[PDB]
């Protein structure tokens, strides 16, 4: 609602750079959402603007009223150069937002391979949990991103994380009927004997006899 | 997705618009039953069918022929069936047969019995009109208890599609089709907003997104965020 | 273990007119009867005491609440019929069995409790209520109805059906290899007419082949009826 | 379609060409008959073909909802239909509606046909009242454990065979156009599995490939693809 929202949203480069070089108050202006020009500039996809802000050394630990750091939000945007500059500065790779989802869940949600390799390369937890007790393989394996699963296999990601209901990534792969992904995770160590609060094995969660061929992938 | 997939396979394959069916008889069926315990459902499905199949659609409510003249039924099957077999193959949306599928005996409120005797009339008409007709009448409901064995006879309703409670597929793809047109944010995330409906049951997720648009058109915030998604979840 | 229970209900409901000189002299008069309830129920104590009390008495059979729920809520009209024929049959025993939306069940149960309490007549007839689970019944029925005695059935699974099985198979003939571990381990919510019914259909099933011996697999085949009877209703 | 009509003429056609003197001089009535085999074909074509050549009515029991209240207010469901059987003398009845659940749940219909065969075997107030048993599960060996056998007709029902698919494949082949280079012995004798309704699945599901290939007629390769299609499931 402020000026830095339209200058940082509607595509103002020289008016915003002149606004920063003219008065630092506009550069450090916060709105009712507890956001700075970095949040709106990452919202509009401004590369050079956040390169100037991160160049001058803007505090990246600035969060909103919920706890959303620009690495969770901009990593939830799936932009290449934005995450290259944020990880170039070295932001908190394992900070907690309102729901607890680390930026790995957001790099895995948007199927961003380079953002996942660069987040997991800088020291991010490959098996971090949110408030819902779920990791990035529940959602990454549930959405249907096989290459994201493979690059999680590059970083030694666990396959038997218990959800808040008790489900595993194999339960979120059989519920979505991901054949090749459930065969891969089962061929990597997914236990077909883990039961959730519904008292149902992954053999009973899958449809069309897929738990029988997953058991075939267990015994063979 | 899977429901529109079974309906689509059960509709467009018999309606391939070839004259060779008239020689060897109408083998494939024409009636498809549906389900769905959200807010009466059965609307955005026919909306997507209207997006894909740019043809005629007889949009009628389930309680449209309850007029005291009792002649609206035969006039709609006569005129609508004759313009379907005569003009072009259409999709007649005769939905909500649960209110008109309940047994009734007393002649005081026996209007439902009279219109189910009209359902017997057209029930025999559709048997007499099994050959040489380009008609596709869909008929769905959302209750499996007030049904009668007459409608469940083979050759009339040959498909029985069920609907799951969370049904994460239609939820994810309805989020994709609601975010493909309306505005969105980078903070907007669907992970817990499609995983939580798997744990807790609900309805009208699209209308909940529209409620989030109502809480976002307040002009106090420029871009919708997740607080209106979760707040719209806890309110409605 | 039912000897003390059958002499306590024998003295409880057989103290009236049948041998009456020990009831109208001391001056106690609990003319309300007992309310039968058994953890297994289903004709075990209901049928066992329903046939055991018929040595010398007048029985009145009221079994099932289907006639109330199978159609519109007629309500206490048949209770008034059974109350005027119970009035014309005063020296009888009112036996109500199988007491199994809720807005009307509560008002016909309230009127049932009111008419059953004796609101318009003194104590002259013994009313006996029966059900499968005493917990489903609202506790508001206990105080007006039960003032005399309520009986629990602490059955030893081996000696209840082994004592009833022994007594009921000591006069008639049966077959060998009749196991008991699967009986006392598996059977629940059934009666003694059910073990007698599976020994009768067991020896009768062997009688179909014109044999007097029953194979263990045939006793398990007749046992399957018990296995499904408890799972059906 | 001769081995079944040759055995059903004495079951349904017997009270046709025989006057009332045979009720007091010959055999009164045939009681019942059961046809073991999954209802693929002939489940209603036989009773509806002979009933089509009898012009009688078709009254079902089908003990379920929506019918326990229509046939009388409350009874044993074998007395009000018998009043409608004295009012409607020509009436062919067809019993159509695991050993654990089907023993009791199907033993309700088994009791229904027990008391129906005990009313027919009990007394004869009217004629042309016949019931046909149709059970095709473990409850046909349990029914065989319950059928007394003294009053029962034995008619072989071949869904687990081939000739019942040859004859009904020819009947289902007279209505549509068929080629001349076809051999019904391999394509009709080499169809095992669920029942004789997969032949109708071969015709109806074969029409998709006949129209798909723009074939004005039906060939044997289409029947083979339809054999694969009906052999995908079941």
């Amino acid at each position: 609602n402020l000026m830095v929202c339209n200058l940082a949203y509607s595509g103002k480069l020289e008016e915003l750079k002149e606004s920063i070089l003219a008065d630092k108050s506009l550069a450090t202006r916060t709105d009712q959402d507890s956001r700075t020009a970095l949040h709106w500039a990452c919202s509009a996809g401004h590369t050079e603007i956040v390169e100037f802000l991160l160049q001058l050394g803007v505090p990246v630990n600035d969060k909103d009223d919920a706890g959303w750091s620009p690495l969770h939000i901009a990593a939830s945007a799936g932009r290449d150069e934005i995450v290259k500059a944020l990880l170039g500065k070295g932001a908190q790779v394992n900070a907690v937002n309102q729901n607890g989802c680390t930026p790995l869940h957001y790099a895995a949600s948007k199927n961003r391979h380079e953002i996942a390799v660069m987040l997991l390369e800088g020291g991010a937890n490959p098996d971090a949990k949110d408030h819902y007790e779920a990791t990035a393989m529940h959602r990454a394996a549930a959405k249907g991103n096989l290459k994201m699963i493979h690059i999680l296999l590059y970083y030694k990601a666990s396959t038997n994380i218990q959800d808040t209901e008790g489900n595993t990534p194999l339960h979120l792969a059989c519920d979505e009927e991901r054949v090749e992904e459930a065969k891969l995770l089962v061929s990597q160590g997914a236990s077909i004997y883990i039961e959730n609060k519904e008292e149902k094995t992954p053999l009973q969660v899958a449809k069309g006899g897929l738990g029988l061929i997953l058991k075939r992938m267990v015994e063979g | 997705d899977i429901q529109k997939q079974e309906v689509r396979e059960a509709v467009e394959l018999p309606l391939t618009h070839f004259e060779l069916y008239k020689q060897i008889g109408i083998d494939p069926p024409r009636g498809v039953l549906m389900y769905g315990p959200p807010g009466c459902g059965k609307t955005m499905l026919a909306k997507a069918v209207a997006h894909h199949t740019t043809a005629a659609f007889i949009r009628v409510v389930g309680s449209e022929f309850v007029q005291k003249y009792l002649g609206e039924g035969p006039r709609m099957v006569r005129d609508v069936f004759r313009l379907a077999k005569e003009n072009a193959p259409a999709i007649i949306f005769i939905d909500e047969i649960d209110a008109i599928a309940t047994k009734r005996f007393d002649a005081q409120t026996g209007a439902d019995r009279e219109v189910q005797r009209i359902l017997l009339e057209l029930l025999n008409q559709m048997d007499g009109f099994d050959q040489n007709v380009n008609v596709k009448v869909i008929m769905a409901t959302n209750r499996a208890d007030t049904l009668d064995p007459a409608l469940l006879r083979p050759g009339r309703l040959d498909r029985k599609i069920e609907f799951p409670l969370p049904d994460r597929r239609q939820k994810r793809l309805i989020f994709s089709t609601i975010t493909s047109k309306m505005n969105l944010s980078e903070e907007v995330d669907l992970e817990d907003y499609v995983a939580r409906p798997d744990k807790i049951s609900g309805a009208d997720i699209n209308s909940i997104c529209q409620e989030s648009g109502m809480l976002a058109v307040r002009e106090n915030r420029y871009i919708v965020l997740a607080k209106d998604f979760e707040k719209a979840y806890k309110t409605v | 273990g039912l000897d003390n229970q059958i002499q306590e209900i024998k003295e409880s409901v057989e103290l009236p007119l049948t041998h009456p000189e020990y009831y109208e002299e001391m001056g106690i008069k609990p003319p309300k009867g007992v309310i039968l309830y058994g953890p297994p129920g289903t004709g075990k104590t209901l049928l066992a005491k329903a046939v055991a009390n018929q040595t010398s008495a007048t029985f009145l059979r009221v079994v099932g609440s289907e006639l109330i729920q199978k159609y519109l809520g007629d309500g206490p009209k048949l209770v008034r019929e059974l109350f005027r024929v119970a009035e014309e049959h005063a020296p009888s025993i009112v036996f109500i069995d199988e007491i199994d939306g809720e807005r009307e069940i509560q008002r016909t149960m309230l009127e049932l409790l009111n008419q059953l309490d004796g609101f318009d007549s003194r104590g002259d007839v013994k009313v006996i209520m029966a059900t499968n689970r005493i917990e489903t019944l609202d506790p508001a029925l206990i105080r007006p109805g039960r003032i005399d005695r309520k009986i629990e059935f602490p059955l030893p699974d081996e000696k209840t059906k082994k004592r009833i099985f022994q007594i009921h198979t000591s006069r008639m003939t049966l077959a060998d290899d009749v196991t008991l571990d699967d009986l006392i381990m598996a059977k629940d919510d059934l009666s003694g007419a059910d073990i007698k019914a599976i020994c009768t259909e067991a020896g009768l099933m062997a009688l179909r082949e014109r044999r007097m011996k029953v194979t263990n697999e045939d006793f398990k085949k007749s046992k399957e009826n018990v296995l499904y009877k408890k799972q059906e209703g | 379609l001769d081995k079944q009509i040759k055995e059903i003429k004495e079951v349904i056609e017997l009270p046709v060409k025989h006057p009332e003197l045979f009720e007091a001089l010959g055999i009164a009535q045939p009681k019942g008959v059961l046809l073991y085999g999954p209802p693929g074909t002939g489940k209603t074509l036989l009773a509806r073909a002979v009933a089509h050549h009898t012009d009688c009515t078709f009254i079902r029991v089908s003990g379920s909802e929506l019918v326990q209240k229509f046939i009388g207010e409350g009874a044993r469901m074998v007395r009000e239909l018998f009043v409608m059987a004295r009012e409607h003398a020509p009436s062919i009845i067809f019993m159509d509606e695991r050993l654990e659940g089907g023993s009791g749940g199907d033993s309700e219909v088994q009791r229904t046909m027990l008391e129906l065969l005990n009313q027919l075997d009990g007394f004869e107030a009217t004629k042309n009242i016949k019931v046909i048993m149709a059970t095709n599960r473990i409850d046909i060996l349990d029914s065989a454990l319950l059928r007394p056998g003294r009053i029962d007709r034995k008619i072989e029902f071949p869904p687990p065979n081939e000739e019942a698919r040859l004859d009904i494949l020819k009947i289902h082949s007279r209505k549509m156009n068929l080629t001349r280079g076809i051999n019904l012995r391999k394509i009709a004798e080499l169809m095992p599995g669920a029942s004789g309704a997969e032949v109708k699945g071969v015709c109806t599901e074969a029409g998709m490939y006949a129209l798909r290939e723009r074939r004005v007629h039906v060939t044997q390769e289409d029947f083979e693809m339809a054999v694969a299609k009906v052999m995908q499931k079941d």
